[PDB]
């Protein structure tokens, strides 16, 4: 979940 | 003007905390999700006429916006208080197994009954057929029956928050971390729910566990929206747009 | 005499009454197991199937009994009380069977006593759906619905007006309003310390709906696997 | 079709 994971920490 | 005195003019108790966090989900979801009055429409002509396997032309379109709109679900969620509180795992497990969920529900609070169209976040609107050809091909009839069955509960875009808040935030979700946390998260937002239905409806009592209800089918609609995902995988030149896959491995 | 209370609980009651009246409760029946195929998975035991299915046709005949007990159904349209009953069915099914869960033997308890652990009931036909219907089976548990839970949401499940190609489902729309009523002053009554549990109840629905469409799909696999049809009734439930 | 349901129904 390399996307997800980044809009979340974003 | 003048506001005429009516009959009988409606108590309420102070919920001033749940009165707060009811603005606030409606500020979150009216800011990631614009409503129909003010899209500016405009349709295309690309396979208008009748019902095809699959419009390559307007599946381009499609999963672009439902990539973009899956990134405003996103930020929805962030917004909600609490979310971004609960282990990064949950909030991948949450937006996972609900993304799907309130995509549908935003898609058909964008139906226009008498032109039977659905508008994109963009303002393209398509009609029924072309709704088919756009990849929903077998679950038109049902995305479209479910946004028909809404208009009846005249939500505004506080209730859709409110809705797309619970379906989210749910402690029920397979793999939780802190399944407990989550149910907590979800209470006030039930009670917000039930107060703002009250207050807005006080001559509908019923009308707090008929919205409800709509999630259940919700539920219905989207457990074959994955098998979809595989089929459209075998129509489409080439791979499914990398958001859209981690929304639904 | 406050004249909706006495009618919710009338309604109430009679609900409780034919689910009881339909479907026996696990501490009733007598268990017996069976050594066919109980310690490993396989495709398919056709021997399994048999029984299970027969079961499953038997309880069926139950959910249509069950189904002309509701006040109100049977003035539904015919081609409506046929329309719900396919649509419902195997969320009924699936209700049913998880309140016959044991989870210390990890099994589930058939209308005969029939005791399949989890294995068997993989090779009796739900294949890879197993694990979903008993971690459904765990999470209903611990809630501890009764009869009455259990048949206002089997009727709340059945008269759903939002069912495709009803012909009045405005007036099936009515119909369920009282049973969601009663099932919230149910609750209440019966759980008083426990804020949201209407809620947490109804949406257990949500669960069933999901399930119940990965049923559907399992129909069509299964028949690849069977070799021959299968009971007719299930047939036209499952169209 | 199947008869059954409708069977059971009028039963
Ligand atoms: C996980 C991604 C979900 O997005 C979708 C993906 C899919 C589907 C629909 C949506 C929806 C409901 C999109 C909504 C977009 C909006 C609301 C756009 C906008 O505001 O501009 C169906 C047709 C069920 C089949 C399966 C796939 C994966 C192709
Ligand atoms: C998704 C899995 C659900 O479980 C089921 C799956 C299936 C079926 C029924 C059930 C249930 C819940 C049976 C319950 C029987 C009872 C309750 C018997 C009794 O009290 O004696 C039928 C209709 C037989 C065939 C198709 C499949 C395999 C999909």
């Amino acid at each position: 979940h390399k996307i997800l994971h980044r809009l979340l920490q974003e | 003007g003048l506001v005429p005195r009516g009959s009988h003019m409606e108590s309420y108790e102070m919920t001033a905390e749940l009165d707060d966090l009811t603005e606030k989900i409606r500020k979150a979801h009216q800011e990631t999700f614009p409503s129909l009055c003010q899209l500016g429409k405009y349709t295309t002509n690309s396979s208008a006429d009748h019902r095809v396997r699959l419009d390559l032309g307007l599946w381009d379109k499609f999963s672009e916006l439902a990539t973009k709109c899956i990134i405003k679900i996103v930020e929805f969620a962030k917004r909600l208080p609490g979310f971004t509180g609960l282990t990064i795992a949950d909030q991948i497990t949450l937006l996972k197994a609900a993304c799907l969920d309130i995509l549908i529900l935003r898609i058909c609070t964008r139906y226009t009954p008498e032109q039977d169209t659905m508008t994109f976040s963009d303002g393209l609107t398509l009609n029924r057929t072309q709704m088919h050809n756009a990849g929903f091909g077998p679950l038109t009839d049902l995305v479209f029956t479910f946004a028909n069955q809404l208009l009846p509960l005249e939500m505004d875009d506080t209730e859709t928050g409110l809705l797309s808040a619970i379906c989210l935030i749910c402690g029920d979700r397979q793999d939780l971390e802190e399944p407990t946390k989550v149910d907590k998260l979800q209470e006030p937002l039930l009670e917000a729910l039930k107060i703002y239905i009250r207050k807005r409806r006080p001559s509908k009592p019923h009308m707090f566990p008929k919205i409800l209800m709509k999630i259940t089918d919700l539920r219905s609609i989207s457990a074959k929206g994955a098998e979809r995902v595989i089929t459209l995988k075998m129509e489409i030149p080439g791979s499914m747009p990398p958001l859209i896959q981690e929304m639904m491995e």
